[PDB]
């Protein structure tokens, strides 16, 4: 099997986007006018840092972030120099609804939009390079339901 | 030279199938995060690749669930990865 | 427990 | 009992990323099919599980190209497999 | 590793919908208007068949499919009986859009609603096994661009 | 080669 070289130290940045205070959605977008705060996401964004550093990765926590502020984050990244680097993970902890994810103030970014911006020709350093994105996030309001089966 | 294409290894984790929730105890950490950290820690070491853990991720967090609204939570991985993924631990 |  | 997700067991092979062009030789076949049968017929018989298979997929569809168009194409799974899925050929 | 069961024989149904003809769509949708048949689409079909059975598939063809012809096709597997089999298999080859695949008339079929009729409520029977859907089509009209990298 |  090909495997991806992986032999960098450090093997590549470890975005953390960590989304906790939605006071500006609530008083600027009048259907967000409830969504809660994400009380408890800087245990997940402490777990991450623990778990990347474990492995290698260079970790870039920013926490509370509006769309605007996520793209331009995401902007600095993509022209960075990754050519020194193996790999590049960016970690979203938010609130979000079908394909998005939502900034604390309320703004919608498609998954897709963030996503492409580390294509190889939108960062070219990184071409041929795994990119991973763990987004945590809603992506509705249902909840999934519950089947019965056997147990393993 | 050699071209690939434009999309090609990526790995998208997502907590959850469109439409529906994911959850977050206030005093440990979401399902998907804790579970993704969990694994990645004890698989890493042992070589394991990163599908592979992603779908025990599937699993254990399969068998979590919501006794308030009876409900449950089914991450989902996407990806155009080309050669098996590993993050070696050494 | 709550939801994102 | 126990319960697991209603969309937990799922895995979709797509041809392609979203937004682009799939291709089909009229004489031979479509690139992402073709492989794919391919890549099952050599690999399930050694007991490899579809997400590997499908990784590989990935990685020979990557390799061809459209020198009319310049085009490429992404082929793309998305699963909420629990556990690894092999098709024995016993 | 849990490793799904797969012993019954045969495994499960491979369902097959080849589209090729697609005059309908010619006919009656103004923006299809040069929608082309998918010459050679046979050649997939037979190969999937090959494949598939070698690996103890019951294989369950259908040529030139509406979407309507579709869901009639998707709900008579939905009420079967899968309980004597551990898999169940649905190849759709045709052209399609973002998100959608296109029926011989020109209608769509969101990817979801195909997939959804599969869930363990809908189909109890398939409940905790593997369902597998691959999906030979366009996604949108966009060339998608290749990228330089080193040779492995 | 045609397109899907």
């Amino acid at each position: 099997d090909k495997v991806y070289q992986m032999k960098s130290k450090p093997r590549g940045y470890c975005l953390i986007i960590n989304n906790h205070n939605f006071a500006k959605a609530r008083e600027k977008v009048p259907k967000l006018h409830s969504i809660r705060d994400r009380n408890g996401t800087h245990l997940d964004a402490g777990a991450l840092t623990t778990t990347f550093e474990e492995l290698h990765f260079e970790i870039k926590p920013h926490d509370d972030c509006t769309v605007e502020q996520i793209y331009e984050i995401l902007k600095i990244y993509q022209l960075m120099d990754h050519s020194n680097m193996d790999c590049f993970i960016c970690c979203i902890l938010s609130h979000g609804d079908k394909g998005i994810i939502y900034g604390t103030d309320g703004q919608e970014a498609p998954i897709y939009e963030l996503t492409s911006q580390f294509t190889g020709l939108k960062c070219p350093s990184l071409a041929g390079k795994p990119k991973v994105f763990f987004i945590q996030a809603c992506q509705g309001d249902n909840y999934q339901k519950g089947i019965p089966v056997e147990t393993d | 030279t050699r071209y690939i294409p434009d999309e090609a290894d990526f790995l998208l984790g997502m907590a959850t199938v469109n439409n529906c929730v994911s959850y977050r105890n206030p005093a440990e950490g979401t399902w998907y995060i804790q579970s993704l950290c969990q694994s990645l820690r004890e698989r890493c070491p042992r070589g394991d690749d990163i599908l592979t853990i992603l779908t025990e991720v599937n699993y254990e967090v399969s068998n979590k669930d919501d006794k308030k609204n009876m409900g449950k939570q089914m991450p989902q991985p996407t990806f155009t990865l080309r050669k098996k993924l590993v993050f070696p631990s050494d | 427990i709550e939801t994102x």
